[PDB]
DNA sequence: GCATGCATGCGCATGCATGCATGCAGCATGCATGCATGCATGCGCATGCATGC
DNA sequence: GCATGCATGCGCATGCATGCATGCATGCTGCATGCATGCATGCGCATGCATGC
């Protein structure tokens, strides 16, 4: 006959009763870690379930080393993911605790509906068996009344959003299994055989799509009837209902006509963002490629574009959209439908105080010399050059930032550049600094430029709205910019940057846009002179491109020259050639911090604000005094990159504070004030040899 | 029903592979191997058509001129034999010669339909791959049973079917809902691809032709735009060219495309097809032979070009980047260089450009560019395109495209300042950044560089300075690893003797030298040594620390550039270590380019 | 043996299933157009770079 | 060092593939009607047999 049937492995109620045994038996290593988390939510304290497949593992393997039997739900659930969701919601709706908390005025609107449905769904029961009792025509009775009733299914009641979340490596390790879900891959190595699975892609996100209201089920009124109708859609479009189905509508001979009503319907927060492949996944010689991701519920703006992250999601299709002419058969789509989210490097915002972290950090306080140990670590495979390692770790820290009241504002975040000789390696510290830091960005001279930095108009594909993309400096907004050949570039360009270094914003005045961008991000300059090497038989400012008030404008200007000496050659030499036999630095005396323990550091860092006293106010004041007076001399001469002024003390001030918060302190010292004037003093230390 | 022509065909190649044994062990590899290995290798084997000429001329031009009548029987013989031998169906791809059959896409007319073709041609645009749904799997919540329905289209067979349209389904046979179970169904992946004539090939000043080819599951992505290919298949027309129903118009024809079953990359110059040689055991056995000389290094060097006079020196520095150094990946994520880049400030009649041709025609993967031929987007694929679909893409350059290759560039001094800062990061960094309106991105650049320039006052002067006969910027130069300077001087001995020499041209080979370097440079990677250190270590400084006026500048890369050379030269030695004699020779050429 | 009344077979009208076509009027459908949208193209202007004086 | 031509991105005007619906005239096909034919029956009459007589 048409539609043969087939025999499979698979019995759905051994896993519903094998999920019900789970979710009321599982101990983590107080009462079940999961019924736990149901009176969470049904004291309206939580709105989305994560289910955690080590958890399943645990729990099978339990059973299985005390003799009993059991069946394998973790790779049931990773070969036909989807089927399991509804699963997993209809085993956790038969076992959800009763409020312990009343509904008040301060509840959610979505609460009160929800108590308001059930309510109505018991008073129609109790009064269909009242009725059905006074008819004189238990289990029976009861059953009869669930036959002739209507009630609010269970979708219409729910209030929580579930999860899935991957095997860890560890596990499947300990306990001698392979974990498919958490193996990284490529969008290149995604086909067709892993559909209807659950995988993990890795990637860097391109593009990120506003949220808005995705309906799943409609709701519709009967001003005849007093019935609600509910009209499920999964479909990118729909038809809207006109005349009444109920019963009573539908038995008799004059029909209501609907209206849509919103606050009833079932919405979903929707966004949709692009990741592409990194470039150490790409073939040679090939262009990398994109997939597309599907987020829903609470999971929405986890994603921001420019993020190198490991997604988790279910692997479905989608109906054909190409030309009509090209299709073969019954040709599909392919989209990601996000369950779970990490990133390769935290954020400082999302920090947080707890045992783990703070062991850690108690351990790196109680090793001593916290400045020059992280200083040191920074491009540890490059010899010398410590003093630029200092100040571009306090470049990572920054200062203060201050409000001063009627709307003005200081900036707290502090510049650097670099410039010097060819062959210095000041490419390899910009790369490095962009690699540690959470959002940093590198860019090289004609490479970018235009809306390339800055952003441009352009049309949403998800959307039918119009939106401005981001350039280099919108992307690394609260981190660090990264300017490779800095003296190459166009004026355009540099008039950007001097606006984005003065105070933080870029304004555009052009066809079809007058608006203002934010720009709170650092600046990290790389620059070359003028004739190759640097000439010392002429004026520093003649020996640059640069104009002499942007020099100004940088807390700390390093000069690196190159004068041949046969004894630092050979250090030098012995250094690098080490770092070529081997793959690891020559110093055994000192071990380097890897770049997440900087990164914790910096974070914990990052939420003090030191105070100045009045006695370190003074010391700033004379040593203001005495600077001032004698840059003045040294600019006559024509032996100056600049004069000094007021940015001068307030670079000093900003690095006065980035020690104190690297001190972890509420004060600030005048040893700080001592070392921030050391710093900007050794700064120029190569022009007097 | 049972066809008596089907099952004789299948007889008679059943007979055919029992004449011939090959196949036979064909198969029964690929199936150890796919046992062994649970990757899993696609079940297809190769026939070569003289061998079937030589057996049964009928069968074999049936096969050439009735593909539709004669394949399918063959594939039925060759999966009943792979059944068989075992403790999918199976497919059958072409090769030989195609006499009369071997056609462009110019020459690709009506009279070859529904014949086997074999076409060559330059690949012009892909197309996303998609999966297509063969089988669907369902559930029903109310029985618990498990239905599915098949699909088929009019392209997964070469004979002519009636339609089988069958709806989706969504309920059961009794009203039941159903489930979809997507983990259980099946989906296979598809492709179509576009071939044009070849730019060397066609007529000037002509509008070209160009042919689609449709590819299905283990064919899907082995091309990728602006590929050389040979593709094998059959040309087939499809549908009704406006015949059903009234259709007034006239003016299109029949819908013709190609069912390709063997697709062939094919390497050419200045190409992103990288040439490569099977290797027998006759050719290493011969190879680590001649590696336990002791002037290996010199009868490898006078092999290159011997039809130029001298220049052994260069000679030397091309086998040297030929070969090639190591490069290194630190754990937190820096790179260090590995390749050898080469400079030639030259005499105009020199030949410069004469080497720099033989680069280009013995390197497996090269690109010929010359000074103002290419700037801009040219070069560093800054250039943006999109597809119909919507979506905005990159499309490689010169460099991209050479990526782990070599790239020749002649009149190096005719360029601008625009794609000298571009060609910076490139000698440097290896890697090309991009930041547009809707792209940001970073694409792997690997190469290395040979060029050639000209002075600045036509000929070579001793009576000034370097700086001002070569006339480029320091930190340029600072990136080529070695710079060589060469001026004819006129001798009468040495006038005689190139005489005689380019007399005798006008009244080791090559093939070998390029296995030689294919296989060392994929087996052996050598390690450094401490008394290569030492040398490289002394060198250095007295080089740093000379009062000798240089060609060049002196820095670090310097001292990189001296590793590099002991690497490659011990590469070139086929040792897994570096010893004194490679670093006195990086060093003593090194000098020899400075001094 | 002789005369009558009833079954019985012959002869004549008549109704009814079968099975073919034919003019016509109704009904689903292909067709001419009516139009929206998203993409590419060619067409100048503002300008950053290279060259000559 | 100053002035000039050139080629490279912004700022657009404008034509053209795709894809969906809508009024209408077209062409086909079921259908009511015309009809011929061969078989079955409802029935009356002329013959032969049975029953007295
Ligand atoms: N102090 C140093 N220590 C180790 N390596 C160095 C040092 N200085 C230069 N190098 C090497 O020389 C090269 C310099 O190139 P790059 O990083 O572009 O710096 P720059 O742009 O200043 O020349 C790098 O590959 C680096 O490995
Ligand atoms: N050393 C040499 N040995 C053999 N032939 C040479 C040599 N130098 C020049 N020639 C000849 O002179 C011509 C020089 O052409 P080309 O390679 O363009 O020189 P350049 O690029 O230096 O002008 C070549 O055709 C070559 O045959
Ligand atoms: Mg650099
Ligand atoms: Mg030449
Ligand atoms: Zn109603």
């Amino acid at each position: 006959a048409a539609l043969p049937s087939i025999q499979l492995p698979v019995d759905y109620n051994n896993l519903f009763n094998e999920i019900t045994d789970f979710l009321v038996t599982f101990k983590q290593d107080k009462g079940p870690k999961y019924m736990a988390m149901l009176q969470k939510v049904a004291n309206r304290e939580l709105n989305s379930v994560i289910i955690d497949l080590d958890d399943i593992l645990q729990y099978q393997n339990e059973k299985f080393l005390q003799g009993t039997q059991a069946d394998d739900l973790v790779s049931a659930i990773q070969q036909n993911a989807n089927h399991f969701t509804e699963l997993f919601c209809r085993a956790i709706d038969n076992n959800m605790p009763l409020p312990t908390k009343e509904i008040d005025y301060k509840d959610d609107v979505l609460d009160v509906i929800l108590n308001q449905r059930r309510l109505r769904n018991e008073r129609m029961l109790s009064d269909r068996t009242n009725e059905i009792r006074s008819e004189n025509l238990n289990d029976a009775l009861r059953e009869v009344v669930e036959d002739e009733t209507e009630l609010f299914p269970p979708n219409l009641t729910r209030r929580y959003f579930l999860y899935f979340k991957p095997l860890s490596q560890n596990c499947a390790r300990r306990y001698r299994k392979k974990a498919i879900s958490s193996k990284p891959l490529s969008v290149r190595q995604i086909k067709g055989d892993f559909l209807g699975q659950l995988i993990t892609v890795r990637g860097i996100i391109t593009r990120v799509s506003d949220v808005k209201p995705a309906v799943e089920v409609i709701a519709y009124t009967c001003d005849q009837c007093g019935y609600e109708v509910f009209q499920e859609v999964n479909s990118r479009t729909f038809t809207p209902l006109s005349e009444c189905t109920s019963e009573e509508c539908s038995q008799n001979q004059t029909k209501g006509q609907l209206f849509m009503s919103t606050r009833a319907s079932k919405f979903s927060a929707f966004q949709e963002c692009k990741i592409q492949e990194l470039s150490q996944q790409v073939p040679v010689g090939h262009i990398p490629r994109s997939l597309n991701i599907h987020v829903n519920g609470t999971l929405v703006r986890s994603l921001s574009p420019g993020d190198i992250v490991d997604v988790t999601g279910i692997f479905l299709p989608a109906p054909y959209t190409g030309f009509k002419a090209l299709k073969a058969g019954l040709l599909t789509e392919t989209y990601l439908e996000a369950q779970f989210v990490r990133q390769h490097k935290k954020k400082f915002a999302s920090f947080s105080l707890t045992s783990d972290v703070e062991e850690r950090v108690m351990e790196l306080i109680t090793s001593g010399d916290v400045y020059n140990r992280l200083a040191k670590s920074i491009a540890p495979e490059i010899y010398g050059n410590l003093d630029v390692k200092k100040a571009l770790l306090l470049l990572l820290v920054g200062g203060v930032d201050k409000r001063v009241g009627d709307g003005m504002k200081i900036r707290g975040d502090i510049n650097v550049c670099l410039m010097g000789d060819p062959g210095v390696a000041k490419s390899q510290l910009l790369k490095a600094i962009c690699k540690i830091s959470p959002r940093g960005v590198y860019t090289t001279g004609k490479g970018s430029s235009g809306v390339g930095l800055t952003a441009a108009v352009m049309k949403d594909p998800v959307t039918d709205e119009m939106i401005l993309e981001g350039g280099a400096l919108v992307l690394a907004d609260n981190g660090i910019c990264c300017i490779d050949e800095f003296d190459k570039m166009d004026e355009s360009d540099r008039t950007a940057i001097h606006e984005v270094m003065e105070q933080q914003t870029i304004s555009i005045s052009k066809a079809g846009i007058n608006t203002t961008l934010n720009a709170r991000t650092s600046i990290l300059a790389a620059a070359n002179p003028l004739y190759g090497r640097y000439n010392p038989r002429l004026s520093p400012l003649d020996n640059i491109n640069l104009p002499a008030a942007l020099l100004s404008r940088f807390d700390i200007l390093f000069l690196m020259l190159d004068i041949p000496s046969r004894d630092d050659d050979e250090k030098l030499a012995e250094h690098v050639t080490y770092v070529h036999m081997h793959n690891k630095q020559p110093d055994l005396d000192f071990t380097p911090v890897e770049p997440s323990k900087m990164r914790e550091y910096i974070a914990y860092a990052k939420t003090k604000r030191p105070v100045m006293s009045e006695a370190v106010n003074d010391y700033v004041v004379q040593a203001y005094i005495r600077l001032r007076q004698d840059s003045k001399r040294e600019m006559d001469s024509k032996f100056s990159f600049g004069q000094a002024t007021p940015r001068t003390l307030l670079g000093i001030i900003r690095l006065s504070q980035a020690l104190a918060k690297l001190r972890l302190a509420d004060m600030v010292d005048i040893d700080d004030v001592e070392e921030a004037l050391r710093l900007v003093r050794v700064s120029k230390e190569s022009l007097y040899q | 029903a049972p066809d008596a022509v089907f099952g004789d065909r299948v007889r008679r190649f059943q007979e055919f592979l029992d004449t011939f044994t090959s196949y036979r062990d064909s198969v029964r590899s690929i199936q150890v191997y796919n046992s062994n290995n649970a990757n899993i290798l696609p079940h297809r084997i190769i026939i070569s058509l003289d061998d079937l000429r030589e057996f049964d001329r009928s069968f074999w031009s049936g096969i050439l001129v009735e593909p539709a009548y004669f394949i399918p029987p063959a594939e039925k013989a060759l999966t009943d034999l792979a059944d068989s031998m075992d403790d999918h169906p199976w497919k059958l791809s072409f090769k030989g010669s195609f006499g009369a059959h071997a056609l462009s896409p110019r020459t690709l007319t009506a009279q070859h339909l529904n014949k086997l073709v074999s076409v060559e041609g330059i690949v012009t645009k892909t197309s996303l791959v998609r999966p297509k749904l063969i089988r669907s799997v369902h559930y029903a919540a109310k029985t618990g049973r498990f239905h599915y329905r098949d699909y088929t289209d009019a392209t997964t067979t070469l004979t002519t079917r009636i339609p089988t349209p069958a709806i989706y389904p969504t309920e059961d046979t009794e009203g039941n809902k159903l489930t979809t179970e997507y983990g259980y169904s099946t989906f296979i992946d598809h492709q179509r691809i576009t071939v044009q004539e070849m730019p060397e090939m066609a007529p000037a000043g002509q509008l070209p032709r160009s042919i689609d080819v449709i590819l299905d599951d283990d064919l899907v992505d082995k091309t990728k735009p602006g590929d050389r290919v040979n593709v094998v298949g059959v040309f087939k027309s499809l549908g009704a060219g406006g015949m059903n129903q009234s259709n007034s118009n006239t003016l299109i024809g029949f819908k013709t495309l190609i069912l390709g079953n063997t697709v062939y990359p094919l390497h050419a110059r200045s190409t992103g097809v990288a040439a490569r040689q099977m290797l027998t055991d006759f050719d290493i056995r011969n190879i680590n032979k001649l590696s336990k000389k002791k002037d290996i290094f010199d009868i490898l060097s006078q092999s290159l070009a011997p039809s130029i006079y001298g220049h052994d020196h260069i000679k030397k520095a091309i086998l040297l980047m030929l070969m090639g150094g190591v490069e290194k990946n630190l754990e937190n994520g820096s790179h260090l260089r590995g390749d050898i880049n080469i400079l030639m400030v030259g005499d105009p009649s020199t030949a410069k450009s004469q080497l720099l041709r033989f680069v280009l025609n013995t390197a497996s993967l090269a690109i010929a560019t010359t000074g103002r031929g290419s700037s801009g987007v040219g070069l560093t694929a800054a250039v943006t395109t999109d597809r119909e679909t919507g979506e905005r893409r990159l499309e490689a350059g010169a460099m991209v495209l050479a990526d782990r290759g070599v790239v020749c560039i002649d009149e190096f001094d005719k360029m601008t300042d625009v794609d000298r800062v571009a060609i910076h990061e490139v000698m440097e960094q290896q890697t090309v950044t991009i930041a547009k309106a809707g792209i940001h991105t970073t694409l792997n650049a690997r190469c290395s560089v040979i060029a050639a320039a000209n002075p600045v006052f036509g000929q070579y002067d001793v009576n000034r300075d370097p700086h001002q006969n070569i006339a480029l910027p320091d930190s340029l130069l600072s990136r080529f690893d070695l710079l060589f300077v060469v001026t004819d001087d006129i001798n009468e001995i040495r006038d005689r003797s190139i005489s005689e020499h380019v007399l005798r041209t006008h009244r080791v080979t090559i093939p070998f030298l390029r296995k030689y370097v294919q296989y060392a440079k994929e087996r052996v990677i050598p390690q450094l040594t401490q008394e290569a250190i030492n040398v490289i270590v002394k060198n250095y400084t007295d080089l740093r620390n000379d009062d000798n006026t240089k060609k060049s500048p002196i820095t670090a890369r310097t001292l990189e550039t001296l590793i590099r050379l002991a690497t490659a030269h011990a590469k070139v030695r086929l040792s897994k270590t570096v010893n004194k004699v490679d670093a006195k020779v990086a060093a003593n050429l090194l000098r020899f380019a400075l001094l």
